[PDB]
């Protein structure tokens, strides 16, 4: 199996790397070999090793938007989804005031952009990171995010209640998002979400555009099996959720269904 | 004999069953100047609660039962007929009067029911003189201890509660949260207070004055800069003149809006009531009971063009401005009272320990 040799060539050079990334690049390396159309089918037909809802939808959207100039689309598309992350912290990071006190969840690289173009903006605030452990990654992003200078403090995993009231704006960074306007994260973003309603505190979504799955999940089961493996995926409820970042824009919640009924999946 | 009042301007198709008079008109403008059938010092307690010089809850109820006390010092005792019915058939147009004068505070309703209860029960053996000193020691006793020492408790018990560095804001007129914001300045918290006024009263610039006197710094605004000043407000003190028996608030109109504004911002709101001001008597709306104020006291001047000058006029043009809203239980987190800290849902508690039982 070369394509998941080269997935993990890709993938694990760079740490600081998404997956989806480099699973686009995989597909655009089999079109560099018609021929190369049928490799690419049989390597993502090949390529179900990450249970992640990013790859499985930067998959589909490749699928669609390669449908001799497909080499080139992949081209200018892996261009505007490598760009795509200064366009998110632009679009998102002037939206923190000074003073604030920051909730996050768990560890991802959109996030952190998004705090260091917030310091890179001359701002001062405390962040307060929930461990979420089923494994220790909010403690690396406590420890990554203490690197960049910030007050950063663990918090426990059952003090999102606690902490909800003195946390004055909630910004999460999404791993999937569905298309009525909610998202598909790890399991601690739907307690997270249901206390800062509680506490009419705004919950932010940082994602970007090729996590837009054509999916549409009613309860915490209606998610996909595949998807959840103690479960590592929770579902959160549009309504919940109060603007969305991506480099279309600042987005609200029924604009990516907008944005999926002008794509056609 | 005396008369009714005649009622003012249009009133409201919801409001009309309850009376909407005037401050210019007088009703002893057809009584007599030595006043026979009201006593002179009820006449004279009716004519400041009239002309609005009494406005406080507790300032009513202390007014009210000075005049009780000359009334009753003013009082002779008939041949074969009792102290303890007379006195009961005769302070009763008196209290009509008054409540013609102004609607009356459930303060001064608890009052009217407590010394109709201790002139109902005194002794038939107990002479003229005696009965009356009797009853003077009483109504001193009670105002003595039901307005101090409850002040003094809730101010302590409201002292243990605001801690340093917090904002506290207040709304409308009342002497029990500047008194506990008084004591607590001078016992050594430091805080600023958000004063939070509403037309056409105005009645936030008396407790500014007063805590503008007692050091404190202070900030004053109105209702719709509340929702402004919210998100930096921490703690909310409010006034209440009335609780009921589900647990709601009866406050200025400004009370029931702003503890709503502030648990939308995630701001506790506290209310500070004595417990005679409770109620067995409950209401669900504003609608049912309530005061009605002046309709020509809306209008303003804004530059030349008062535009509410001439209302009457327009026939189709209703004007409005209530005394008393009341909470829905679910809005208010304390109820600061004379025996410790209890919710919205122990106030028919309180009313049935301390109705002796």
């Amino acid at each position: 199996k070369e394509l998941i040799e080269y997935f993990k060539s890709q993938m694990k050079e760079d740490p600081d790397m998404a997956s989806a990334v480099a699973a686009i690049r995989t597909l655009l390396e089999f079109l560099k070999r018609g021929l190369r159309a049928n490799l690419t089918s049989a390597i993502e037909t090949l390529c179900g090793v990450d249970s992640s809802v990013a790859v499985s939808s930067g998959g589909e959207l490749f699928l669609r938007f390669i449908s001799k100039i497909m080499i080139e689309r992949g081209e200018l598309f892996l261009r505007r989804i490598s760009l795509s992350r200064n366009k998110i912290a632009d679009l998102c990071h002037t939206f923190i005031k000074d003073g604030a006190t920051i909730l996050t969840h768990a560890y991802s690289r959109v996030v952190l952009r998004v705090l260091e173009a917030a310091v890179a903006a001359k701002k001062r605030f405390s962040v307060y990171v929930t461990e979420s452990q089923p494994d220790l990654s909010g403690k690396k992003m406590a420890k990554a995010l203490c690197h960049l200078n910030v007050p950063v403090t663990v918090v426990l995993d059952a003090a999102v209640g606690y902490i909800m009231e003195k946390a004055d704006l909630v910004i999460v960074g999404a791993e999937g998002v569905v298309e009525n306007g909610g998202i598909i994260n790890k399991i601690g973003t739907n307690q997270m979400a249901v206390c800062a309603k509680a506490q009419n505190k705004p919950f932010y979504v940082v994602a970007e555009s090729f996590k837009f799955v054509r999916l549409f999940p009613l309860n915490q089961q209606d998610v996909p099996d595949k998807f959840k493996y103690h479960p590592w995926v929770d579902y959160t409820a549009p309504s919940l959720i109060t603007l969305l970042f991506t480099d279309l824009g600042v987005l609200t919640p029924s604009a990516v269904s907008d944005e999926l009924i002008k794509l056609y999946l | 004999q005396v008369p009714t009042r005649k009622d003012y301007g249009s009133k409201v198709s919801l409001f009309s069953h309850l009376p909407q008079y005037s401050r210019q008109n007088s009703l002893t403008q057809f009584m007599s100047i030595p006043s026979s059938v009201i006593h002179p010092a009820m006449v004279r307690l009716g004519l400041q609660y009239s002309q609005g010089l009494v406005s406080g809850s507790n300032a009513r109820c202390i007014a009210l039962l000075r005049a009780l006390q000359q009334v009753i010092q003013d009082y002779t005792t008939p041949p074969n007929e009792e102290l303890s019915r007379d006195l009961v058939n005769k302070l009763k147009p008196y209290m009509s009067f008054l409540t013609q004068c102004r609607p009356l505070s459930a303060s001064m309703h608890n009052a009217i029911k407590f010394l109709n209860k201790e002139i109902t029960s005194v002794g038939s053996s107990k002479r003229e003189e005696e009965a009356k000193s009797e009853l003077r020691a009483a109504i001193d006793r009670y105002v003595q201890e039901k307005i101090v020492l409850a002040a003094q408790a809730i101010s302590r018990f409201a002292y243990q509660k605001i801690s340093n560095g917090d904002v506290i804001l207040v709304y409308g007129c009342s002497s029990l949260v500047s008194r506990i914001l008084q004591e607590a300045w001078t016992e050594g918290r430091r805080f600023r207070v958000v004063v939070v006024d509403s037309r056409p009263w105005l009645e936030g610039r008396h407790t500014l004055r007063s805590l503008v006197h007692a050091g404190v710094p202070a900030s004053y605004l109105l209702i719709p800069a509340a929702s402004y000043v919210l998100p930096e407000v921490s703690k909310v003190l409010l006034g209440a003149h009335a609780l009921l028996a589900n647990g709601s608030v009866m406050s200025r109109v400004g009370t029931a809006q702003l503890a709503l504004v502030a648990r939308a911002h995630n701001v506790p709101v506290l209310v500070c009531c004595e417990t005679y001001k409770f109620c067995e008597r409950v209401q669900t709306d504003a609608f049912v009971s309530n005061e009605l104020d002046d309709p020509d006291d809306l209008q303003c001047k804004r530059g030349e063009h008062v535009a509410l000058a001439n209302w009457q006029n327009h026939a189709s043009l209703r004007l409005l401005n209530l005394v008393y809203d009341v909470t829905p239980p679910e809005l208010v987190d304390l109820v600061i009272t004379e025996l410790g800290m209890i919710p919205c849902s122990s106030v028919p508690v309180v009313l049935r320990v301390k109705s002796s039982d």
